[PDB]
């Protein structure tokens, strides 16, 4: 009485159960590995055991099959070819079929556990996360943001911001102080479109080889005078010699630290599908900005982003809480107070007051969240303000649209919420001091 | 807990290496920073 | 420390006594067809003594007669845990040859490709895949 | 039915403005305690999708369903059900 | 010298000092020196910021006015680059003081700006900079190269 | 599968899904048992 | 349309599409390119996932209430029918059949 039935279910499951537990254990040896992968263990693994079974099995398989390819680019490539095919395959359905994009969530996971185990073939993963982020970052459908872009966006926070380092010697410096090499200020030698077709000239040695080591300053000396013009006119055309090479050689010619207006950013920044794509976003973003040179740009953008506070109202939240942080410095201030933001900041106030009016006069219907971007604008404004400089500079400017703000504000009888009735005392406050 | 397989797992690392594993993962973040920027570039 | 070699000198009695009929018997009697589990952890700890006190010979012998028995497992489904423990073990830590390696992983992915291959073709399977995620529930009916 | 007293003077429409803004602020406050159920709905939504087989008739489902249904049917209803009035 | 400097850029420059000064009597700190043009539309390095501290800032203040503001800007804007600044250039590439600047005096330059290359790269530069063919850089041959455009 | 919406907490859940799992495990459950015994 | 709303709402959807190939060939032939494509889609992975060949009702509904109204283009649905049959009639997975 010790045999079980040949057609049986539970026991063929045990059977796949403890071929998985012996697989686990056989794969730690090397070359075990390579005759494994060699049988053509992997497509068995993606095929079957990745959906079927107890949620315990199946974190067990995408645990086998992410240390099949432990140091195996053939086998990274293999897992990362059948991952990148399916997601294309059910994205090009997805528009006519929500379950395509919510049947992908074991693809996604197995990318995600294969990216946070490091091994010397993360690039490929790399490629192939930042390919599918790039292939569904525009689409629109809740669906694929929930299931897609967040994936790709958690993948891509966690490489940008790595954990607290745990060595002794470097129990207290930050991660901007541990890099062996130090970015140019005003070029970017990583190029994307080359890197996701496989070009070697574009991989990540090469790029590390273009760049200047991180000077060891074992030496305190302040620099002489001739040292420091030395450095300078070496650096310039040191710079001058090698475009002049990449102008008539064949060199690559890095790219110019110039940003676009529009791109995804905008699109990821202010989804209301959901809001954790939203924070991860903000983060990535306050990532990239570290060195002031960058900085510029991410301060640039997302001053141009100022006017969609209106159409996302809510959804801003997350993009005025990390613009609010990245201008919390009095230079960065009054450097956007010399770029002209003053004038754009009070125009939008105008222009959604008169809105506000506007519907006041003919409708009766209730909104919520009315005055949520009046507010923001006019606290954004007034914290522009305190700063003594630009008070003093730019009140002669900016007394009108104030007063016409507030009058225009008084006048609501019916239209007048909370944040309304805040929005007036803060520009009464604003007139009195300025005046 | 009896069962020998399950206790495979056993990670251990120095200390000298551990300053090389969080320079190259200070390098790794600087590349996927850069990489990230090349694609807001205005064309 | 006397007891080590007393432990040794018994186990290569016990070799010499011993045949391969009797050893696969023994495996089979009280590694799988065992219904209690408190049996299957005392001939699990057996077997392992067994092994480590031996010379790289029977522990290349033991090993082929477990890899041997293997490809029966279906038949004693869930009650072979401890088995496949110590045959993962046993196959880890005998330095071995490469073709007894491929051997090896030969048969571990044909077992499973054949129980895949059940599993997907099976008369109920529709209805247990659908009711997995639906209601909670313990065997097959 | 939902109505309100008549203004015939003044302190009558001072009366009405104070009343309309607790309204308004008490909307304010069960809005934001509807709004935040969404995380948990869309957790409990990846969590199903999962479809995970769980071991142990009403009761014999799936517990994640009686969770979403709960937070669902019994907690947002209630929410929306104040707003609206 | 500031004569060349149409009178706008004058007042634009004004602009951005006042908006920038801190307590109100024309003077701010060199530590926000480089935001200022910075905030202009050019684009400096941290060398570049350092020399031009170095230049104006002699006594050692750390804090600037607009007169020396505008002797700074005034040197800004020109793109063809002086002949004493590329002489000196040639003197700092060529340490030995012969005129001829071979491929060993560049590795040290090179070295020196932490800049790392291989013998063949430098060697392959230093022939597509040769019109005479002698694999030797000399003064016209510098200069012809930074007046190329 | 049809999945098709249905208009009226444990009591919320859709009447099909509480069938399956009343048959299931309420009836089949007990005949399997029976059987084994 | 065919898998949004209530039942009945997909009924109706249903009964318009067949209606609008009442004697259009073209039509009828447009319809009966997007079953069989959709089906054959989801048939080549049916056997790395089970849930292709189990949301495939809607698609094969359409073709059976197209098929159950004695129409002038019977013989293009009906060689549409006899195609997915053929196709699909020599797998073993019980979801198939
Ligand atoms: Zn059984």
């Amino acid at each position: 009485g010790h045999t079980s039935s040949t057609k049986c279910y539970g026991c063929a499951s045990a059977v796949t159960e403890h071929c998985i537990t012996l697989l686990r254990a056989l794969a730690t040896n090397p070359a075990l590995r390579h005759i494994l992968v060699s049988q053509g263990l992997i497509r068995e693994l993606f095929d079957y055991n990745l959906r079927r079974g107890a949620a315990a099995m199946r974190e067990e398989v995408r645990q086998l099959m992410c240390l099949l390819t432990r140091d195996n680019p053939e086998a990274t490539q293999q897992m990362n070819d059948l991952i990148i095919g399916k997601v294309s395959t059910a994205l090009k359905g997805h528009w006519a079929n929500p379950d395509l994009a919510s049947s992908l969530q074991y693809e996604m996971l197995l990318l995600t556990d294969s990216i946070s185990k490091e091994d010397s073939c993360w690039e490929l993963r790399l490629r192939c996360a930042l390919s599918l982020f790039l292939m569904a970052v525009n689409i629109k459908t809740p669906v694929v943001v929930e299931n897609i872009t967040l994936m790709c966006l958690r993948i891509l926070q966690k490489l940008i911001k790595p954990p607290a380092p745990t060595s002794k010697k470097n129990k207290d410096v930050p991660v901007e102080a541990l890099t062996t090499v130090k970015p140019y200020c005003n070029e970017i030698h990583a190029q994307a479109q080359l890197w996701l077709k496989r070009d070697p000239k574009a991989s990540y040695d090469a790029w590390k080889k273009c760049l200047p080591i991180r000077g060891i300053d074992g030496n305190g000396k302040a620099p002489s005078k001739s040292e420091l013009r030395h450095l300078y006119l070496t650096e310039k055309y040191v710079w001058r010699w090698k475009q002049f090479l990449s102008r008539r050689g064949k060199r690559t010619s890095p790219l110019d630290l110039k940003l676009g207006h529009n791109n995804w950013l905008r699109q990821v920044l202010f989804t209301p599908a959901t809001q954790a794509a939203r924070q991860a976003a903000c983060t990535i973003v306050e990532a990239l900005a570290t060195i002031p040179s960058r900085k510029q740009q991410v301060l640039d953008l997302l001053t141009s982003y100022l006017d969609e506070l209106s159409i996302a109202g809510e959804c801003a939240a997350e993009y005025l809480a990390l613009y609010q942080k990245l201008i919390t410095s009095a230079h960065w201030k009054v450097y956007l107070a010399a770029r002209g933001v003053l004038p754009y900041v009070g125009n939008l106030i105008t222009k959604e007051i008169a809105r506000l009016l506007a519907l006041e006069e003919a409708t009766l219907s209730t909104d919520l969240q009315q005055g949520y971007a009046l507010k923001s604008l006019t606290g954004l404004l007034s914290s522009f303000v305190e700063v003594e400089s630009i008070k003093r500079h730019f009140k002669s400017r900016l007394v009108g649209t104030v007063l016409n703000g507030y009058l225009c504000l008084r006048k609501l009888v019916v239209q007048r919420t909370k944040l309304i009735d805040e929005t007036q005392d803060m520009l009464l406050e604003m007139l009195e001091d300025m005046t | 807990s009896q069962f020998l397989l399950t206790r495979l797992n056993d990670p251990k690392m120095s200390e000298t290496e551990r300053q090389s594993m969080e320079s190259e993962r200070a390098d790794r973040s600087l590349f996927v920073q850069e990489l990230l920027l090349s694609t807001l570039v205005r064309e | 420390s006397q007891e080590d070699q007393l432990c040794t000198a018994l186990v290569n009695q016990l070799n010499k006594f011993a045949d391969k009929e009797t050893l696969i018997q023994f495996l089979r009697c009280f590694l799988l067809e065992s219904n209690s589990s408190s049996v299957r952890w005392q001939a699990h700890c057996l077997t392992l003594h067994i092994y480590r006190n031996s010379s790289k010979s029977q522990q290349e012998l033991l090993l082929d007669l477990m890899w041997s028995i293997w490809p029966e497992l279906p038949a004693y489904g869930r009650k072979a845990a401890q088995f496949v423990d110590l045959l993962g073990y046993f196959s880890l830590k005998t330095p071995q040859t490469e073709k007894k390696l491929k051997e090896y992983s030969q048969k571990a992915v044909e077992i499973l490709r054949t129980q895949n291959h059940i599993l997907t073709n099976h008369p109920n399977s529709n209805i247990y895949n659908t009711l997995s995620g639906l209601v909670e529930f313990d065997g097959y009916y | 039915c939902c109505a309100v007293d008549p203004i015939e003077n003044e302190e009558d429409r001072k009366k009405a403005v104070s009343n309309i803004n607790t309204l308004l602020d008490k909307a304010d406050r069960v809005y934001h305690q509807l709004m935040g159920h969404r995380p948990q709905l869309e957790n409990l939504l990846c969590k199903v999708n999962e479809a995970a087989p769980e071991k142990p008739t009403s009761a014999s489902v799936n517990r994640y369903i009686l969770q979403l249904a709960q937070e669902y049917c019994g907690d947002c209803k209630n929410s929306f059900d104040e707003l609206s009035k | 010298m500031a004569d060349q400097l149409t009178e706008e850029q004058i007042a634009e420059f004004k602009e951005a000092f006042s908006l920038f000064d801190k307590d109100g009597d024309g003077t701010i700190t060199t530590k926000e020196l480089g935001t200022v043009m910075r905030s202009l539309g050019q684009n400096p390095t941290e060398a570049e910021l350092q020399d031009m501290i170095n230049e104006v800032d002699a006594d050692g203040n750390g804090t600037i006015d607009f007169p020396e503001f505008l002797t700074m800007m005034a040197r800004k804007m020109k793109d063809t680059d002086s002949e004493e600044e590329i002489r000196e250039a040639f003197r700092v590439f060529d340490k030995d003081g012969n005129g001829y600047i071979s491929a060993a005096e560049l590795r040290h330059v090179m070295t020196n700006l932490g800049e790392k290359l291989t013998d063949e790269e430098v060697d392959e530069m230093i022939r597509e900079a040769d019109i005479d063919g002698d694999g030797q850089v000399n003064y016209e041959e510098f200069v012809q190269m930074m007046t190329a455009k």
